RNA sequence: AGGGGAUCGAAGAUGAUCAGAUACCGUCGUAGUCUUAACCAUAAACUAUGCCGACUAGGGAUCGGGUGGUGUUUUUUUAAUGACCCACUCGGCACCUUACGAGAAAUCAAAGUCUUUGGGUUCUGGGGGGAGUAUGGUCGCAAGGCUGAAACUUAAAGGAAUUG
RNA sequence: GGUCGGAUUUCCAACGGGGCCUUUCCUUCUGGCUAACCUUGAGUCCUUGUGGCUCUUGGCGAACCAGGACUUUUACUUUGAAAAAAUUAGAGUGUUCAAAGCAGGCGUAUUGCUCGAAUAUAUUAGCAUGGAAUAAUAGAAUAGGACG
RNA sequence: AGGAUAGUGGCCUACCAUGGUUUCAACGGGUAACGGGGAAUAAGGGUUCGAUUCCGGAGAGGGAGCCUGAGAAACGGCUACC
């Protein structure tokens, strides 16, 4: 594991065997969907929407209680982003590393991590293009990445 | 050893094994019903909340995130499941 | 197509020995020659209705399909009325009991009755030499989804 | 494992890798480069004629002390001078000088045989007569 | 990364047999694995095995009997002709009288003697004896 | 190339030693040793052990994290905490015993699951020299780096262990 | 079983198949040889285990020839044809044996008969043919979706 | 589009377009290389050879050109240089 490191940790999330759970949840699935929608319009990403839902509410896994996944619900309600969440966070991290390197030129460690992060971005962008989530010939330019993340 | 029952192991063994190395892996985290003294509202929280959940009325603190299980505030009551 | 100066060249372009007699006026007013390719292929609606000349078409031309019928993916559409396909295949090496990937770029004439893009799969039929490198002509465009209109930015 | 590709489509890689490693075999390398055709006293031929130039005595290597009684001869076909050994008791008198001899290898495909440094050929015939026949007096050497 | 889950299954089975265990655990239990186990079970080289249905890939618990000498995969799955089946058995098997070569053919995952009866062929999978 | 230049110190001076010492030893001592901006890209750059994945043995430790406690602790001498003790667990640096296995052996929990030989993949080697040389190409301001033979010569070279 | 361990059978064991049913594909008109007949106005006598039942009025014909309301793509694998001859493996054949060769053998030699000169393999490519395990490929996600 | 051929064809001519091949090895260099049937060795897998009795190709010193002729760029045909 750790395609750009030497770690071999697992630290995963073991979701339950039950696919129709937790047998004590009383809120309607329509209430959950509108809860998700108001959170998306509040401006949260699907990952942090799920954790906020899982904590402040009893929803263990919204895919289980509802009929659709988080990102699927936002897309069907007209709230999906221009670039996917994980790709956006990767480009955000690359901009931070490049911004640091603009004034700390001699940080060859940050230069090494920038290449690792950027190669991670290009691998992910290749997947999104071959699945048509991104438009074709969509490119990470490293000069308009500041505008992509703002 | 050399002759075992991998199909019906002891719940003691399943208790001490890792969550992802049991016969069928599943979560060991649970949920809590929490009462803050300010109001009679009942609120569900995740044991590993990893966020500072707030009550509807006393919207300051209800549990404190930690590396593992969330540390509930000393000024509240909890109930499992 | 029907527009954009079918007759643009220095010489008049029209298929040989068809009498477009300007004396009598029928309902269609024009005589257009076509045929079927045979071996189960169909003459396209654009070839029957077409206004292009393309004396090399398998339907509105004098070429006939005989010999190998082949198929492949389109890789280049940069030159007029002809394209090049890639025929990927596996070659067996007996000594290692394994296969190695090989390909041949096949230059093929494409009639204006067909519209193709890079990446689609077309089926071509052998005919007599058309030019120095052309020995096949497009006979059926096997594009179903296209995989080009699904990658647009959404709204 | 095994450090080599195994997949069904790895035929090209296995061919190329084996082809590259064929150049480590000395048989394969000499055959492919045509070394015997290009750089060899003979042209890949078993026998060759030579004209005697001088008789010389090479001292045998350790641990044998003797004189090997060889001859430096020049090749007619390619203009190369080589040394050839004269195997028998005597037979140095049946080479004279400026004679015509027949040369063939020792049999160690190079790699000068035994304790005789710097010789890769031996004389089979001299003046058109077998050296063995001359040794046993079966025939006579020509006067020329 | 896992590339041949059948290899992982058979390797774990063979290693447990070598150390003498009566049972073994297998993951992730493909249906190629299950069909391979069924062929061995019919010929008597293993016993009952149970499929643990977790919602991800499944697991297998096989009760061994100590009658298995070796089970392995032949990777990659070479295409084998009818006449080439004899060659693969002469190499992979220790005797002409017993043992099998497991083939995946259009008629299903099947061993070489039964495939001989059906006069069908396919890609080689492995061996058991 | 500029700055810095305490100490130690390729070169060197010099006192010894010696048969000679331009070596070891002693007194100093330039370049270096430090830094900035550029070069070079090599080390026994080593665990002389490619990377990923599964299984196979018996322990006590230890680093980070998490969980639990008919547990202790200085505070409230009966509250969080923190620090300890005990029991698991995940990941890590490793250790000790034994090899069932492997190896030519030294030895190895991998160097095992190998003539009962196939989990995926990259690189490397084909007796010792000549030789990491010639030549051609390429990179460097150089030093040199990368790639890299042949002619010819040879019956050995080499690894591990035993006895003297 | 009058049939001297010797030459089986719809009682069947196991093999390799096909068709049909269980929610199970075979997309669709074009014409009739009247679906392996889901119709017995009539009726064929082998004198009581059970496979040789007639002229059958139609009555819903996919076991069939091209016009397309006819086409996911392969890889793989089975079978078939071609892969010149000779050579190679190999049947027959007292060149006196043999290498060989493709001849030879048999009559009473009364004036004649006859066997042969096989076979198998010969890859990789191309063509049909049966399979749909293994491996890859495509579809309905803003429905521009199928069904009449 | 035209010419040429027995005929398709950049075979050639004129106009117009900027295309075509390649790390799945183009292009270039070598071949002491004519290709195949086949020969040796060969448990299997394989290594090397095939100028040579059959097929196909090319040549008649090397180029170039041509008449006769169904068919030749012929060579025990012709024209030219070396």
């Amino acid at each position: 594991g750790r395609m750009h490191s030497a770690g071999k940790g697992i630290s995963s999330s073991a979701i339950p065997y039950s696919r129709n759970a937790p047998a004590w949840f009383k809120l309607s699935s329509e209430s959950v969907i509108e809860q998700i929608v108001k959170y998306a319009r509040k401006g949260l990403t699907p990952s942090q929407i799920g954790v906020l839902l899982r904590d402040a509410h009893g929803v263990t896994q919204a895919r289980v209680i509802t009929g659709n996944k988080i990102m699927r619900i936002l897309k069907s309600n007209g709230l999906a982003p221009e670039i996917p969440e994980d790709l956006y966070y990767l480009i955000k991290k690359a901009v931070s590393v490049r911004k640091h390197l603009e004034r700390n030129r001699k940080d060859k460690d940050a230069k090494f991590r920038l290449i690792l992060i950027e190669s991670r971005i290009h691998r992910l962008a290749r997947y999104y293009r071959t699945v048509a989530v991104l438009p074709p010939n969509w490119k990470y330019e490293s000069a308009t990445a500041s505008a992509l993340v703002n | 050893v050399l002759v075992q029952d991998l199909l019906h192991p002891t719940a003691a063994s399943e208790a001490r094994k890792h969550k992802l190395k049991t016969l069928v892996q599943g979560p060991r985290s649970y949920f809590l019903d929490v009462k803050c003294p300010g109001c009679l509202n009942i609120t569900t929280v995740f044991s590993h909340a990893q966020t500072a959940v707030t009550c509807e009325s006393c919207s300051t603190i209800l549990c404190t995130p930690t590396g593992g299980k969330a540390k509930l505030s000393e000024g509240t009551s909890f109930r499992r499941k | 197509s029907t527009e954009l100066t079918v007759q643009s060249e220095r010489a008049f372009q029209k298929q040989p020995h068809i009498f477009n007699n300007p004396k009598v006026k029928t309902s269609k007013r024009t005589k257009r020659w076509y045929k079927n390719a045979g071996l189960g292929f169909k003459t396209p609606k654009t070839a029957i209705e077409g206004s292009y000349i393309d004396k090399k078409c398998p339907f509105t031309g004098l070429v006939s399909i005989r010999g190998k019928i082949l198929t492949g993916t389109v890789v280049s559409t940069k030159m007029h009325r002809t394209i090049v396909i890639r025929r990927a295949y596996l070659h067996y090496i007996p000594k290692y009991n394994r296969y190695e990937k090989r390909h041949k770029n096949v230059p093929v004439h494409v009639s204006p009755a067909f519209r193709v893009q890079v990446g689609d799969i077309v089926t071509v039929g052998q005919c007599r030499p058309i030019s120095k490198t052309v020995r096949f002509n497009v006979v059926k465009v096997s594009a179903a989804a296209g995989k080009a209109n699904k990658q647009f930015a959404k709204f | 494992g095994k450090g080599k590709p195994r997949g069904l489509n790895s035929a090209r890689k296995l061919r190329v890798h084996r082809r590259n490693n064929r150049w480590a075999e000395n048989n394969y390398k000499k055959r492919l480069l045509g070394t015997a055709f290009k750089s060899s006293p003979f042209g890949g031929s078993s026998h060759a004629k030579g004209i005697v130039l001088e008789k010389l005595g090479i001292e045998s290597k350790q641990p044998n002390s003797a004189i090997r009684k060889c001859v430096r001869v020049q090749l007619i076909k390619n203009g190369k001078k080589v040394t050839a050994f004269v195997p028998n008791d005597g037979c140095l008198n049946f080479v004279d000088e400026n004679d015509e001899v027949l040369l063939a290898g020792f049999g160690r495909k190079g790699k000068a045989k035994g304790d005789i440094p710097g010789v890769r050929f031996k004389v089979v015939k001299v003046s058109g007569v077998s050296l063995l026949a001359l040794w046993k007096e079966k025939k006579e050497k020509p006067r020329s | 990364t896992r590339s041949s889950v059948l290899a992982d299954a058979l390797n774990a089975i063979n290693n447990a047999e070598k150390t003498g265990k009566r049972q073994v655990l297998i993951r992730p239990s493909s249906k190629v694995i299950i069909k391979f186990l069924q062929v061995m079970q019919k010929h008597g080289y293993i016993g009952e095995f149970e499929y643990i249905d977790d919602h991800r890939s499944g697991k297998i618990v096989v009760q061994l009997n100590g009658r298995l000498n070796k089970c392995g995969v032949i990777s990659p799955r070479f295409n084998v002709k009818i006449g080439d089946i004899e060659k693969w058995t002469a190499n992979l098997l220790p005797a002409r009288q017993f043992g099998y070569v497991i083939l995946t053919t259009s008629a299903g995952i099947m061993d070489h003697e039964e495939a001989r009866r059906k006069h069908v062929s396919g890609k080689i999978l492995g061996f058991v004896y």
